[PDB]
RNA sequence: GUUCGAUCCACAG
RNA sequence: CGAUCCACA
């Protein structure tokens, strides 16, 4: 359980965007606080000390995750 | 199109240098035909503005 | 606010009694035109349309060069500074590729965003930024990052943003723009892109178009005039103007051109702050480019030491015969 | 980073 | 033998 941060917004290109303080690997699995599958890390970018993260939502309607804290799940 | 101002050098989107008042041209140079169909032509008037 | 090139190094004197024979070599300035060409670089302003290779290809054919190359690829829709080293100077592009670049960009946004926010987000992207996200690893891996030295937003009209950006070699502005757009939600793409700097070469009086370049060359072959064509071509030294330099003495020049590495005792003077492994330009005391190499010592070690190998010579540019064999 | 040519085998006093 | 220069994968 590796806290990413709050979902800033849903991007038109179809990606949840989180600002964070570390670097997730490509394809890490992403979950919410109640622990459910939300999508996968597809891009990391911006300042190394404080990266933006782009998540491909593997969920029906993602626009409902803004404001929500997402987590990466090693195992 | 990215425009350039011939006097100040300044780069702009506008038709009039907001730093040198002058009219702006496109920043990109012109296309170049590799066989340069009309090169001896361009060279003809070029010779007469350099004094050649 | 500026590239690393732009930082001026200090010059340490090692042999303060070192002098140079005017009979040997050729300062860039007083090079005969044909020789000037043989060791030249053109600060070319590439046109939208061709691939960087096609451009060079044309230059080859039109000037009848046996070879040439360019100093950092520009994509076909892109214009601006494209250094083209000719003939015997061709390999100097190696000193250019690593070099910092400056562009002027047009970003088109896919939705509407206030300016206060466009400025603010864009400054998040100055500094060390992430290029390729890492891959899942069982061990601490290397992470791909490039530096953005400065982003200066020039003006904003609506969805269209025009900015100047200085970056480390290997930074894709197309990619920067996409990432920025992603960070503003609406998305974005690159409308236009012009290169305004490539290491030492910039938009100045020496920057010449394909049209002028060919025209000036005809003005020489047909009209017997060398002044214009000469002005279009720069001394390869220019290409090496952003690198740290070790100036050797005349006694050492032919040794280097004959395949010796540069030993400490051959050194007359050097730039401060050379780290082992850095790219260095070895120069004549008349400021001719003798060769490029990797530093095997630091400025300090080079300065203090009295024997040893200072620089591993990698590429030699100067003709074996400009300075006499003075060794052994 | 591997094939035979060319030059040299050079601490620069 | 080793470097550098030149040509070819």
């Amino acid at each position: 359980m590796k806290r990413l941060g709050k979902v800033l917004h849903y991007a038109k290109q179809g990606f949840l965007i989180v600002r964070t303080n570390w670097v997730p690997s490509l394809n890490d699995r992403v979950v919410d606080k109640r622990l459910q599958f939300v999508g996968i890390v597809k891009d990391v970018f911006g300042p190394v000390k404080m990266p933006y993260v782009a998540i491909k939502p593997k969920v029906s309607n993602p626009e409902i995750y803004v404001g929500e804290v997402l987590y990466v799940d090693e195992r | 199109r990215i425009r350039k101002c011939p006097k100040c050098g300044r780069y702009t989107l506008k038709e009039v240098c907001p730093v040198c008042g002058e009219k702006t041209k496109v920043a990109h140079p012109p296309r170049f035909s590799p066989e340069d169909p009309y090169g001896e032509y361009r060279r003809r008037w070029k010779r007469e503005v350099l004094g050649i | 606010r500026i590239l690393p090139a732009d930082i001026k190094r200090e010059v340490l004197i090692k042999d303060e009694n070192a002098e140079t024979n005017p009979d040997w070599g050729f300062p860039p300035e007083k090079r005969p035109i044909e020789m000037h060409i043989q060791f030249g670089v053109i600060n070319l302003d590439k046109p939208p349309g061709p691939t960087s290779h096609e451009v060079v290809a044309w230059i080859k054919k039109i000037l009848n060069l046996e070879k040439a190359g360019h100093g950092g690829t520009l994509d076909p829709k892109v214009s601006g500074v494209l250094p083209v080293a000719l003939e015997k100077a061709t390999r100097v592009v190696q000193a250019l590729l690593p070099a910092g670049k400056e562009y002027v960009a047009l970003m088109h946004l896919h939705g509407d965003v206030p300016e206060d926010k466009i400025i603010q987000v864009m400054k998040e992207f100055e500094g060390e930024i992430i290029q390729r996200p890492p891959l899942r690893s069982a061990v601490k891996r290397r992470l791909r990052t490039r530096k953005v030295y400065y982003i200066e937003v020039l003006e904003i009209e609506g969805r269209d943003v025009l900015f100047r950006v200085g970056v480390e070699a290997g930074t894709y502005i197309r990619s920067l723009i996409h990432h920025i757009g992603l960070a503003l939600g609406v998305g974005a793409h690159m409308s236009e892109l012009r290169r305004t700097r490539s290491g030492p070469f910039k938009e100045d009086e020496t920057l010449i178009t394909l049209h002028d370049l060919v025209d000036y060359y005809y003005f020489w072959k047909e009209d017997g005039i060398e002044e214009y064509f000469r002005k279009a071509i720069q001394p390869m030294e220019k290409a090496v103007e952003h690198l740290p330099k070790v100036w050797i003495k005349d006694s050492a020049v032919a040794a280097v051109t004959h395949g010796a590495d540069l030993a400490v005792p051959g050194i007359a003077k050097l730039h401060a702050g050379i780290k082992r492994g850095d790219l260095v330009a070895i120069m004549t005391l008349k400021d001719e480019l003798v060769a490029l190499g990797k530093a095997m010592m630091t400025s300090q070690e080079m300065l203090e030491k009295t024997k040893g190998i200072a620089v591993d010579v990698e590429k030699v540019f100067m003709p074996r015969d400009w300075y006499p064999k003075l060794w052994e």
